[PDB]
């Protein structure tokens, strides 16, 4: 009776959307077809007799990814008309899909939403996945998180948002719209956690050890830490966790909730085997600089409050005697108003393997999550990125020619400017 | 920053100022001992333990992470003292080049001295309008 | 006669009752079917206390179950014994509070209660002469430490000449699971002073300790606790449940170790427990069982009991033994240690002893002292809750549902009474 | 328990290493490939003064390999027992140091040393109790005798109460290899005095004299001598590893042969000794075993210990013996040589019994003597270092990457002085 | 109602604690499990059903040899947690046993002396065993010897060093931390008896005709002569000996308490019986001064007082008989202001064999304990080596680095000095 619906808008959101369910599907012993040849219910739902439907919906404007979703070994899984899909892409221009051709699809959307919430009798929350540096994704998933705030009100919605990298980039005017969807997230989204892709390559180069990675590596490896976080509410545990236990001790205050996330242990079959992988060993790797999920440095700013999941054989003891020796090092600081920082779950189930993959099969696993006073970083190489070209009002005709007004730039560089005033306020000591 | 080579005298000066800070290691080289930028955040936190946070700078011998702690230094501490180092003079400093460290030394000094004063000149202010307003509070 | 009824809340209590309701099936012969296979008559006279009779001669426990998500009373039917509890007594929610006081206090918690009180009442206005409630549950939750405090007023407030015991959890900052803690552990301990005609506190840390020092097991988990919290419960009232040679009710407990009403806060600990490889070495003697009583780590809390003085203490020795031994040991344990015994109180120990030992055992012994030093715990509790509000931080989750920071000082200002008055007495001289 | 962690650098380190941990391996019984496969209980015991246990139930050596070029370690790999060597541990540079100490220890050496002090940090950190480090290098190289004495000081910064070894092989003007020799010799001498709390100095030349007389053996090779250091390496810890009369660690050796902090440059011997055609002539006694162990020849140095007086020494005999014919023998090898031994300090022999000798032999003496006839050694290799740095030959390629001749200077007054204050004792009479 | 209590620290006293508990096993016909297949009472205690508790404690920094213990045939009858271990040893260092890792062991074992001693009703004294000529042994005991003397104030202690030999030494550093012990003990310890290694391996050699003997022969006769003075506490006897009967008897001055012991006979079973073993032959060979247990020569000096026990059949007219034909004889002289200076106690249970051992049965043995002026010359021969070594000041700076003050050294040379003039005043005639 615990239910949770996830959104996938935009080329890497369906991308990453796949990556996951894949491993859901293979973890809850559901065949690609649907059909089984009660933990299923948090993601699934029975029509009766056979087959499972998801509880998700695919969006995009542009038709490519959906139709080749639709072809795929899948094509049998997914409820036919769920796969919302436009005929014109956005183009990277975050004014079209949120102002010109986004609107006309977004009630198709919520439509679906509703038919999708009336069944859920528990529903938890809602799951939204979008890459940050496009058109459709970050204006789409703007538009329709502020339609779910007002439409439902009090229910948890939770962003697995991709921000571009430092210096690595794809395009060369995504500044512009992740600055302007981190203004309309802001205000909006009550989790949001950080994926850039520089930070995961480094990953899988040192400890997975693969030259040439493609995104499927690294959407398996997002793949895997969903499932870690939401493994709590669908199977036996010692210490249970529920996703609505999380603004009450990871969110110090209604601004500050972007948080940075770490996984442990990475490692292939290959070398495995040879080292026992005992707990002390995976929370100090989990607490690794160099292990962070995003490209920021945790020992240029405090912690706020951790919260980490543990699954498998572990014993609560063990994570006591480790919770102290992190606590014991010089090189990890707290903040001063923050005695106790540590929200420990532990669960039985083993993370489980995808074939063909990466990653090996191990009985212990830890993925924390983790809010921490260095984050603005990203917020300040953003702005200063962004500032360069708005100096001389660069590429801003392509904005104001799809309905956007001019004053909008500024308010949300207003934004970034309180949030890292802000940052900077909660971080010095009493 | 193209200053002056320091004489005998104002090198004599920034040597014993510096023996004048209990600092965490003992000195042996100063142009070696400073070059991973530690004990110039070490000097700096000690006249200002609020400017620096020390544990941001982990002692380094390879030449990105000394690059790295200058860089981290010079953005976050030194622009707050009113001051930058230029790239070419932190690259002379991680090098051990001679006199590089010791007219950064003489920078940081007369900038630190003039820091401090205007915090002190702030503090003695707010506390005039602080005493002013409590004054008007007792007569309403 | 003079039975009481078991009430549980939130995970912790449930997984206590989980275990403590085993213990006592096992106890009395009960198989899980609910059918008596026992060899001893003594084992159904007094049967009345904790099971009720229905039709085809099954028993079944007089407990009722509450939490705010149906997860932990769907996990803990499937367990051994766990065909006992009546489905009738089983209520929940569909919502759940996430680790926040307000929400399971005042929003969710206020309007389910009626159901749950209804079969409170339900169970008490029905059986023969009623002695009292018992209620175990955690202050380091949510739903528990709101909802079952809650309850313990709506009860006390409807019978208030019955007696009330609660176990209660309370976290301590070595193994710390929740950052929100401190909140909900203070604001309890406001609450819980007024109502509560008896507590005892108990703590994961103690119990860790204990595990690794004294049984010497290698790899403690929740059930190697919730064993030990359940002997200890079941301890206490063993004498009420079979003869013995100096009977001891609850009430004669509360009259000879209570001196002042606010003061009711105790530890325990229980003897003798030793590891498996030493369990032939050792000789079950009167000596060997008050030298394990009085021992500092045998305690079930942190708080070193060499740190402060004892106001008063009890012992309720289980097995058939000579009396004159027990009185002269109790002589001999208050003469070696007149340094840390409050001077202006002689003979301030109290004993009895029943016949009956614990299935396995041929002695027993259970402790219960009030001493002074307990005030450490609340010391701390206060000093991390008053680092962590004098920033609001994390405050604005519980001010978001009707609650104020008014509601916070006072807690804070009468659990800092309480602690001076609690230590006041310690310098207290004749 | 008090375990020792391996670290070796060089090619010669690294050859030599590649020897001590097969000899360890067959004398414990551990298969190339990290399965034991034993006789005796003993062999398991403790095990955990050089392996690690992992997953899966092999071992593997807690050794750091390091190197400024990747051929040696690449070579070492594809020979017997290499397998057991971690992969990750083996830390090397792209460019390598053409034997000049500067490039090693100022501009190369200090970059690249992060990386293995990150390792040697894990390693250390971790394990049980720390006893010390033992490390293996050559004084004849430019990243070795750099690289690895840098290595020292940042070791013995940290740790500053753990024991510390080094076993150097310091250039001989015999058979001479390198033409810049002198200049690397004499720069490490002078760092190594002041780290290291024990030295002991190996020379090619006496490996090749020992094997051309004492084993009659036509072709010496490198696999000999390594094999020679190998058993001196493994005499000296093993009674830490295995039951005796007369336990000894490596501080109670520590506290008996070093009068002096800065007197700490030991030789030593190995013993028996013997030829395959003359293996079957001698009996293995006591008597034969003293023998050969004071003989002049039979030390691992060229240095002529009848040419000064020894401080002070020590013996390691193993397998089963009785002590008395030990004591009785070592009174009489030091009544019969007064003249060799200083008079102020009496009973300066020190004795240690194992009952477990090495595999093959019955039984086996491992000699350790602090004489003063070690100056030679420092005179020669001074000798040679003013002969060349008079004309100021080679010195542009040390000038040229940040050093100074002021250093050289330094280090050649800091040599004389420690050879001029070790004889300082040879002429003091009481 | 008569207890002992026997502390054993160090391994020469562990290794001479398993000698003496091979042997009261089989005096006392337990089996090596603990399990007899009233005399026992004085050694041993009852656990109420079946084995038998040795009250004895294993004391040692370095864990070789307690585990060596906890896996012989021996694992069964000791408590498991009485032999108390610790991870690193002091390594021949007396200032690391007083005052570096000593103070964090001798709490639990004065722990466990106290729950030893609680058992006892009639308790005797102590006894303690140690090689003085080690860091651990003589550091611990005397940081035992000098919290007993506080905490429990006239209970009699018994010590039974060994001293280091004239000549013959396995360390070189042992007559500082000797030098040392003995200023701890001169004003803690009741008795002292010497035993050092030389006269026993010359005893060996003469008597019992091994040429090649090892530490084991040696602690046999060792514990002989505890079994010896121990007898008339558990065996009926015509003349009773007690332990408080020992400083009216032997100690003139509360100074000089140091004596030296003798043994007879000591002979083999391949020509034992072909002479008769009268008393008057055992009691000569007894006071022979080649038969002493310390090498000192008795003839250089006067007797004090001669307390001396028997055993077996002996009567006591044939005492007295022998008694004055050493009364005659004109090499032995008593001092002047003692006319009568023998104590004679007679016991009936003739001493046991041990099989497997170098003595044979006999029906008549004689124990002497004997207090006379010579023992100065090893008081003054460890004066000599000491000054030799102190005089440059050499391995001063092993002791420093742990704690010790510098004067530490002159103060105990005093203490010596004034105990060597107390001894030469003592013996001149009025
Ligand atoms: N981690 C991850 N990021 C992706 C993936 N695909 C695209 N991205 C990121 O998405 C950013 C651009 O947005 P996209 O998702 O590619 O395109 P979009 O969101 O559909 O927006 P449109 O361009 O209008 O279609 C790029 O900067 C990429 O970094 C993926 O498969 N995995
Ligand atoms: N009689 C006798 N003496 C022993 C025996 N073992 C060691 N010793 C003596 O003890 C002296 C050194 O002290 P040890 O007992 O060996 O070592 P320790 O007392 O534990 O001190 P540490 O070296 O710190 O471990 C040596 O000089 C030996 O003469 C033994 O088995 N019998
Ligand atoms: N003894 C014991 N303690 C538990 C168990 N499960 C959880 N706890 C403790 O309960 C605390 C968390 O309480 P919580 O589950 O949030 O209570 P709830 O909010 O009422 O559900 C943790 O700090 C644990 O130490 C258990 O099975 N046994
Ligand atoms: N015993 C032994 N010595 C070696 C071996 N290889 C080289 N050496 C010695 O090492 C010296 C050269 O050291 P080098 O290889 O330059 O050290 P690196 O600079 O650290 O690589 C020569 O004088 C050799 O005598 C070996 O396999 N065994
Ligand atoms: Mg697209
Ligand atoms: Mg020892």
């Amino acid at each position: 009776m615990r239910e949770v619906i996830s959104i996938h808008v935009g080329q890497g959101g369906i991308q990453v959307g796949n990556a996951c369910w894949e491993l859901f599907c293979l973890e809850h012993g559901i065949q690609p077809d649907g059909q089984m040849p009660d933990a299923f219910n948090t993601f699934f739902s029975e029509t009766g007799a056979g087959k499972h439907v998801p509880r998700a919906v695919f969006l995009d404007l542009e038709p490519t990814v959906i139709d080749e979703v639709r072809t795929g070994t899948y094509r049998q899984l997914f409820h036919p008309e769920q796969l919302i899909s436009g005929k014109e892409d956005a183009a990277n221009n975050f004014a079209r899909g949120h102002y010109t051709i986004g609107k006309e699809i977004v009630d198709l959307c919520l439509d679906r939403i509703r038919k999708l919430a009336d069944n859920c009798t528990g529903l938890q929350g809602f799951l939204v996945f979008n890459s940050v540096g496009g058109g459709t994704g970050s204006g789409l998933g703007s538009l329709l998180l502020e339609r779910l705030s007002v439409d439902y009100g009090k229910k948890s919605k939770l962003g697995f948002t991709i921000y571009p990298s430092p210096q690595v980039s794809t395009a060369v005017v995504e500044p512009y719209n992740s600055i302007l969807s981190t203004h309309s997230l802001l205000e909006h989204t009550d989790v949001a956690v950080m994926l850039d892709n520089e930070a995961i390559y480094d990953i899988c180069r040192r400890n997975l050890d693969i030259e040439r990675p493609t995104y499927t590596n690294l959407n398996r490896l997002i793949a895997q830490v969903i499932s870690s976080l939401t493994a709590s509410l669908r199977f036996d545990g010692a210490l249970n966790v529920d996703i609505t236990e999380f603004q009450t001790n990871l969110v110090p205050y209604p601004r500050i909730h972007f948080m940075l996330s770490s996984y442990a242990p990475i490692i292939s079959a290959e070398k495995a085997y040879h080292e026992q992988l005992s707990v002390a060993e995976i929370t100090n790797s989990a607490f690794e600089p160099a292990n962070m999920m995003a490209k920021c440095d945790p020992r240029h700013g405090k912690y706020m409050a951790c919260s980490m999941m543990y699954r498998g054989d572990v014993v609560p003891k063990d994570v006591n005697a480790s919770i102290a020796t992190i606590k014991t090092k010089r090189t990890i600081q707290f903040v001063d108003w923050c005695p106790t920082g540590f929200k420990v779950g532990i669960n039985y189930q083993p993370p489980t393997v995808v074939p063909g993959g990466d990653l090996a099969k191990v009985m212990r696993a830890v993925c924390m999550i983790s809010n921490s006073t260095a984050i603005a970083e990203v917020f300040s190489r953003l702005d200063h990125k962004f500032d360069l070209m708005y100096a001389k009002r660069a590429f801003v005709h392509w904005y104001v020619g799809e309905g956007m007004e001019e004053g909008e730039f500024s308010e949300a560089r207003e934004d970034l400017a309180a949030l890292e005033k802000d940052y900077e306020e909660v971080g010095i000591e009493t | 920053m193209d200053a002056p080579p320091l004489n005998e005298e104002e090198l004599n000066q920034i040597y014993n100022w510096i023996d004048g800070i209990p600092l965490s290691r003992p000195k042996k080289n100063i142009t070696r001992d400073f070059a991973d930028g530690c004990m110039l955040a070490e000097v700096i936190s000690h006249y200002c333990p609020k400017l620096v946070e020390v544990h941001n700078y982990s002692q380094a011998h390879s030449v990105t992470q000394k690059l790295y702690n200058w860089n981290t230094l010079n953005q976050r501490v030194l622009k707050k003292m009113g001051f930058q180092i230029s790239k070419n003079d932190i690259d002379c400093i991680i090098n051990a080049v001679p006199d590089a460290v010791e007219r950064v030394l003489k920078v940081c000094q007369i900038k630190l001295d003039k820091y401090l004063d205007d915090q002190k000149k702030k503090k003695d202010q707010q506390q005039y309008i602080e005493n002013a307003q409590m004054m008007q509070n007792g007569n309403k | 006669m003079r039975e009481i009824v078991h009430i549980q809340g939130g995970q912790c209590g449930n997984q206590i009752g989980a275990k403590f309701w085993e213990v006592i099936s096992d106890e009395h012969g009960i198989d899980p079917t609910g059918t008596y296979h026992g060899d001893s008559d003594l084992q159904l006279e007094r049967i009345n206390v904790y099971y009720n009779e229905a039709t085809g001669g099954r028993y079944v426990p007089r407990a009722i179950l509450m939490d705010l998500e149906p997860g932990t009373m769907d996990s803990v039917r499937a367990g051994p014994f766990g065909q006992l509890f009546r489905p009738d007594n089983f209520v929940f929610g569909q919502t759940g509070a996430g680790n926040n006081w307000a929400k399971g206090h005042y929003t969710e918690g206020a309007e389910l209660i009626d159901s749950v009180l209804d079969v409170v009442r339900k169970e008490a206005e029905g059986c023969d002469c009623l002695q009292g409630f018992q209620i175990t549950h955690s202050l380091g939750g949510g739903t528990g430490s709101g909802m079952g405090t809650l309850l313990i007023s709506k009860v006390r407030e409807e019978y208030p000449d019955r007696i009330m015991e609660t176990f209660s959890v309370v976290p301590s900052p070595k193994v710390s699971d929740t950052v929100v803690e401190p909140y909900n552990a203070t604001l309890s301990v406001h609450q819980l002073v007024e109502n509560a005609d008896e507590c005892m506190v108990i703590d994961n840390e103690a119990l860790y300790d204990i595990c690794f020092r004294t049984l010497k097991l290698t790899t403690p988990t929740y059930g190697d606790l919730n064993h030990l919290v359940s002997a200890a419960m079941s301890g206490v009232t063993c004498c009420l449940r079979f003869p013995g040679q100096l009977n001891s009710d609850l009430r004669k407990l509360a009259v000879n170790l209570i001196p002042f009403p606010r003061l009711h806060f105790f530890m325990i600990g229980f003897a003798p427990l030793t590891s498996r490889g030493s369990q032939q070495y050792r000789a079950l003697t009167v000596p060997e069982l008050t030298q394990q009583m009085f021992d500092a780590k045998n305690m079930m809390c942190a708080a070193d009991p060499r740190h402060g003085r004892y106001l008063t203490a009890s012992a309720l020795f289980r097995g058939r033994m000579s009396t004159k031994e027990v009185d002269e040991q109790m002589l001999n344990v208050q003469n070696k240690n007149s340094s840390y015994f409050v001077e202006w109180i002689p003979n301030n120990i109290k004993s009895s002893i029943c016949d009956i030992p614990p299935k396995g055992l041929k002695m027993a012994v259970t402790f219960v002292g009030n001493s002074t030093a307990i005030q450490e715990m609340f010391k701390r509790v206060a000093e991390q809750f008053t680092a962590m509000f004098r920033r609001k931080a994390f405050l604005h989750w519980y001010t978001g549902e009707g609650m104020d920071e008014m509601e916070f000082t006072e807690a804070e200002s009468n659990m800092n009474d309480l602690v001076s008055e609690y230590q006041q007495y310690q310098d207290a001289t004749a």
